[PDB]
């Protein structure tokens, strides 16, 4: 089988600026396939190859307990969780400065996301690269497991902006005035990981703890950020942007909606699960304690299950199917980042 | 964590009053029944009252109902007209239950409070 | 006795109105907004008959003023219901991505033993707390509401009287009285009302839509304003309905939800031509008002002037403002098809400044005319017209003064005027 | 009324061997929902009391495999094999709905 992921493409593309950017949703793969899955390319652009890489993440699981005594109640004692260090491959971990400078690198990110429940993972596949690259490769045919990906570039009207009545409004370029026309458009982003040596300028997750009003946490030793794209074509958004009236909208999206949108495959539209309780981890498991903690669920495959604890600056991937990892921002322990976000931004907006 | 503490024990003459206290911590109070339970010098365990479904139900004993009342996620349990027979250490313990209205257990008493002692005779 | 003037342009032959004043010219009439009047008219004393002065009455555009109060952003949202069951305790409050959402209504059931649905994925015989909500998900802006808290209309009253002229806005309350001339705009016919809600889908000068029933005190899903995004944060409806516990494949316990599903902003697309809109030029918005002009002509007004007969002749006449008229240029052709404009060098002398009106005549008579203001010196002003046939040399005339030179064309508006020329 | 009858009041038994509790109550403990509402409860000598056994077999977490329940309508047992130096204390057994009467203790040594 087969699926297509669209490009959606400006039709100025020689006067065009930013990149150009696409996901798409796979169909959901058991747990035992995942560590072996690669992203084939075989296209007509420059692949970016650090993604595909091989990272360790603290598999995090949770299941019954097997010594179960028949018609037990279920209670927080009657399940265990477990974790333990695999190598991930193919997962979405670009290095600074990549998507950044794309434009004029003229480099191509290809790379996928984990949104998963007990037994099986659903990939979300990002693709993204020069706006030229929508002449130059046109059309190309991706691989991931037993599926591939038909690629698409097509020139697409409102690819960075909202239609508003059929006229096309892009967000304010700078802000003067005060409350106009208001466009609603879509962000995905990407964390990134940038240590620095001295400062707390990379510590993000004080910028959210500022955000949501918490006082005294100490947790919160992660140095990194999120390079956002907004609609399917733009030009690479590092939050937070201190002047940027974009950054502070997105970062406030983001406080107040740590795990951003879902990857629902809305058919059938019966939203229903089971909620197994607040669970603790270790991780990595190596640790002595737990480390992360999170709600562990049973149902379909919702919001993404791959992260980074905000504690460490050394970089803690976690990857827990079947829990929703701890991201509310208002607690201070074992809290965690989000690898991918995707949300709606309410910006002002102008007519092209 | 979780853990239960208690408080408000003492020593007063038969008739009087006395308000004992119990704060809850690491759980969620509407979660878990919370039961009383008093231990007279070198008998046995004997139970008091418990309250479960957030705090909307509640129960007593035949020795003591109508005399006692289990009202900052803290427990209280006043003690009126306190007779010379209740002497004893009070304990404070969780258990949880199906959600519902009615009482039925789904694990016993996991975890229990050091205890607060209270003794009544003059 | 008043008189409902329309817009549109009609044939006049040559000649210019002479109104010797001995009375008080009077004009009773309405005319629609949107709809510029132009009343022209050459006032001579009835005692020395050489004595003439030249009235225009120039009335621009009617402005319509509203005070508005400011109710935030209309938000479209999506109807998403989702069932939550606990394997043990209670149903636990914002602690999930879904109670994130922009608004939502939860509903707790108890776990009743001898139902029969026990999920078979619980670690054990699930017997927690079923949470059973809607949510609102992906709220989007579809724009900008206002309410009228009251209404006014002004209409700008421009006079040349003499070698004088002035400019003046004028509403009901305000009535422009000069020495020799009133204007009184006595009443104004409106479609909008008080309290009525105005809403903008795009910007200003793209049309608005008309709302009488708009959601206040009691607001449900699916009302016109359901929901709001104010300064102060986001306002919300009732989820009007109920929820239903069932069973999906005596497993999963799964909620059902009767009532509306349909957010306000789409059942007014649904229902868009049963709704009053309205089309809106030069819009001007404050904190406190909203200001535009209706071009649809929904607006009418009701003027009333007087010219008072002992006008000053005598210091109205010292030195009249003295204009010549040279035909210079035409673009278009003739006929009563494609229409023509002619461009025409006009020199004022003596006078500053001069409001009067530029006809295009033929031999016979006119098709257009052009007013402004004309300012000491050379004046370039262009015309507008229609008709003319073989030899029909077009011309640049003043009342009855017409250049020497024609032009003849090549081969195949809201406006009033009245300048008293015979039809 | 509703009492419980608990067998040995005191059981002295050496390190390393089985010992055998019995709870006897006046009328069944077997539950519509077919539980038997039944706890076990140890309290050592300074300790508070803590949870063994719930709804009679249930062995409760944290509690090593050498204690077992068993049991059903009125005649309860709790088996605990290689008894240990922390078994030291007293046991109850418990009624798990209202009427929650203990058994009256079983000293252990
Ligand atoms: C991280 O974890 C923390 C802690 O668990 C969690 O904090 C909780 O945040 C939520 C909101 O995000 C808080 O809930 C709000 O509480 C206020 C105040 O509630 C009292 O007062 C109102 C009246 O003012 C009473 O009605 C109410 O019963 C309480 O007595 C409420 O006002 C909020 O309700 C509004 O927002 C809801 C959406 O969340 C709407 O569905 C609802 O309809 C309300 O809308 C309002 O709109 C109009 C505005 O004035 C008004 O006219 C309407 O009538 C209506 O009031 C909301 O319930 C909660 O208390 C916090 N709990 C804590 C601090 O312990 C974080 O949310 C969590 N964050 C993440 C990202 O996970
Ligand atoms: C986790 O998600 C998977 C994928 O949706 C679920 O497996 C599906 O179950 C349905 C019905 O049982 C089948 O029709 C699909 O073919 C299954 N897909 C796959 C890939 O196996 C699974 O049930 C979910 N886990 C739980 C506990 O609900
Ligand atoms: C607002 O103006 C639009 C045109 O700009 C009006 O719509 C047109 O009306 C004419 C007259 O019948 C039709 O021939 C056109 O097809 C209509 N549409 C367009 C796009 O021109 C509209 O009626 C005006 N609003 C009101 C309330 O009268």
């Amino acid at each position: 089988n087969l699926n297509e992921l669209k490009m959606e493409c400006p039709h100025t593309i020689g006067l065009g600026q930013g990149l150009v950017i696409g996901s798409i949703e796979l169909p959901p793969v058991p747990l035992i396939q995942v560590e072996s899955l690669k992203l084939e390319s075989s296209c007509n652009f420059d692949l970016h190859t650090s993604t595909s890489s091989q990272q360790a993440f603290t598999k995090w699981t949770w299941e019954v307990k097997s010594d179960l005594a028949e018609n037990t109640q279920a209670s927080s004692t009657s399940f265990q969780t477990k974790s333990s260090e695999v190598n991930l491959r193919g997962l979405c971990l670009v290095p600074p400065l990549v998507i950044e400078t794309a434009a004029r690198t003229r480099k191509t990110i290809a790379c996928f996301d984990l949104s998963c429940n007990q037994t099986t993972c659903q990939p979300t596949v990002f693709l993204m690269g020069p706006i030229q690259t929508c002449i130059t490769t046109k059309s190309c045919l991706l691989g991931l497991g037993d599926q591939r990906i038909q690629v698409n570039y097509e020139k697409t009207y409102c690819v960075s902006g909202q239609l508003i009545e059929g006229i096309c409004f892009n967000p304010v370029h700078t802000q003067p005035s005060h409350t106009y026309d208001i466009v609603t458009v879509m962000v995905r982003c990407f964390l990134i990981v940038k240590k620095v040596t001295t400062g707390d300028s990379m510590k993000i997750e004080k910028s959210f703890e500022t955000l949501v009003q918490k006082t005294g946490c100490t947790d919160n030793g992660f140095q990194g950020y999120y390079v956002c794209l907004i609609g399917s074509s733009s030009e690479p958004l590092y939050i937070p942007t201190l002047d940027d009236y974009r950054s502070a909208e997105v970062l406030s999206r983001m406080a107040f909606a740590p795990h951003g949108e879902d990857h629902d495959i809305e058919k059938n539209a019966i939203s229903a699960m089971r909620i197994v309780g607040k669970v603790t981890g270790k991780a990595p498991s190596t640790e002595s304690s737990d480390t992360v903690q999170g709600i562990a669920f049973s149902g379909n495959p919702l919001y993404t299950s791959t992260g980074v604890l905000t504690a460490k600056d050394d970089p803690v991937y976690v990857w827990a199917p079947g829990i929703m990892m701890e991201g509310n921002h208002s607690v201070c322990d074992k809290k965690t980042l989000p690898l991918t976000w995707t949300g709606f931004i309410p910006l002002p907006g102008e007519i092209e | 964590q979780v853990q239960l503490v208690e408080s408000g024990g003492g020593v007063v003459q038969p008739g009087r009053s006395l308000r004992l206290s119990c704060a809850a911590s690491g759980f969620t109070f509407s979660s878990y029944a919370m039961h009383w339970v008093r231990q007279a010098p070198g008998k046995g365990l004997e139970w008091v009252a418990v309250t479960w479904f957030d705090v909307s139900k509640k129960d007593y004993a035949d020795s003591v109902k109508g005399r006692f009342t289990i009202s900052k996620n803290t427990l209280y349990l006043q003690m009126n007209s306190l007779r010379a027979e209740d002497t004893a250490v009070y304990y404070c313990a969780r258990n949880l239950i199906r959600y519902s209205g009615s009482y039925f257990p789904v694990h016993g008493m996991d975890v229990w409070g050091q205890g607060t002692t209270v003794t009544v005779s003059s």
